[PDB]
């Protein structure tokens, strides 16, 4: 189950 | 803090450099320093803050899961006693992860959230607050685990209420909030039906609002809608 | 050091756990603690030490290169003055990288190398010494740059002399040493012809010794031979 | 130009 990856920008 | 002598604008510039260099611990320290200057954060600055700490805690969570898996296998029937080391080192990583989550929550509480009046900033910070309590909940086992879960729920719920009143259904922050709150329901709160219902309703209401968007906004919204769809495919 | 109270065997066990968790800074700190116990290192333990610091400095070198590239573009004709920040942050990373290299070189000097009598350990540590002076040479610009380069050359040369006397041409440590010394020649010493000659002679002499190996040793040796071939393809 | 990757094991 994926959350917002939110690792870029 | 060690960033007290650096200009706010220099901290922001170096946070962007640290992102390019994939130096996320530095990036987080620079953005913590920028927050502690006491001024509100712009949209871009909020994104820098979020990206920095999401990467730091993301590495800690990945390590904690590797170690927790090793620890659980060691405590199985038929396993050789390896001593206290696996537990000790998992506790080490766990404590460091909790420290990072506490730091982020402290920034939100002092004083990002209380100064955030616009829907876009307030929902963004409340989503963050829900996320970092969720990360604390992932490792929690003691007297406070239920209170940690409810703190995550409460922050997510306030963010949802604002986003439904103040933002269109395709707003990327509204969509990412709903995505993460649905993951909270599925993974933390043992409410997979609530998780599925929230993801479906979020997806369908965004689908019906896509016609109002420019090509660039359409790209932003449909990307997060696909993450909602990916989860629904895994859950059903 | 902060590892003085932990058992040597526990430090080794946790270094292996940190590798599984991709926590290379922790891994390096555990192995530094194991070295400082004062006993010689086994073959496996030397590999753990090397892997830990290679990963740490590898991330620092990758970041330094990103930042050095940004800095060089900023100092071009027609670029806008961005202030001191790019230089400052590159210096930050550079200083941290130099600190890590100094730490590794300090471990080799106190007292890994002087206690290493077998060819396999002595060549391994001297190769490391050449590598970490090479990393210092990559960022060096002052009065000592030539001395840093010669310190790398001298360590590599002593390792080569021992490996040619004491090890078969297919020995993976001998092969990896020759590979890195050839990279030193090409990238640091401005001697691409020496780099190419060393890689070719190393490859051809290993090729002729493959017939003596088991299937597993053949796999180990041919893997590093392919790295020699890859470089030769890039250089010719 | 690649050195020993040496990042695993
Ligand atoms: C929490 C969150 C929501 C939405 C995004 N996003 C990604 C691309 N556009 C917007 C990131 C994080
Ligand atoms: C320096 C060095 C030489 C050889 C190896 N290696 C990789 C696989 N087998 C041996 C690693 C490092
Ligand atoms: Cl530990
Ligand atoms: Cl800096």
């Amino acid at each position: 189950a994926g959350s917002i990856p939110g690792r870029r920008s | 803090g060690a960033m007290g002598s650096m200009e706010r604008a220099s901290l922001i510039q170096k946070a962007k450099l640290a992102e390019q260099a994939e130096r996320y611990e530095d990036m987080a320290a620079f953005m913590k320093g920028a927050v502690e200057k006491g001024e509100e954060l712009s949209c871009e600055e909020r994104n820098l803050l979020s990206v920095a700490y999401k990467n730091v805690v993301g590495g800690q969570r990945a390590a904690w899961r590797v170690l927790s898996s090793i620890e659980q296998k060691s405590n199985e029937e038929g396993s050789e006693e390896k001593g206290p080391e696996v537990r000790e080192y998992r506790e080490k990583v766990e404590t460091e992860l909790q420290g990072v989550c506490d730091t982020v929550l402290g920034l939100l509480d002092s004083h990002l959230i209380k100064e955030a009046g616009d829907a876009e900033s307030r929902v963004f910070y409340l989503k963050m607050k829900g996320d970092y309590y969720r990360y604390l909940a992932e490792v929690a086992t003691g007297d406070d685990k239920k209170r940690i879960i409810d703190s995550a729920r409460s922050a997510y719920q306030e963010a949802m209420d604002i986003s439904k009143k103040e933002m269109p259904p395709t707003n990327p922050i509204r969509l990412g909030l709903a995505l993460n709150f649905s993951v909270f329901h599925y993974e933390i709160a043992n409410s997979p039906e609530e998780a599925i219902s929230l993801a479906k309703t979020t997806f369908d209401e965004a689908m019906a609002d896509l016609h109002t968007l420019s090509e660039d906004s359409y790209k932003d919204s449909t990307l997060i809608m696909q993450l909602l769809r990916d989860n629904l495919t895994l859950w059903t």
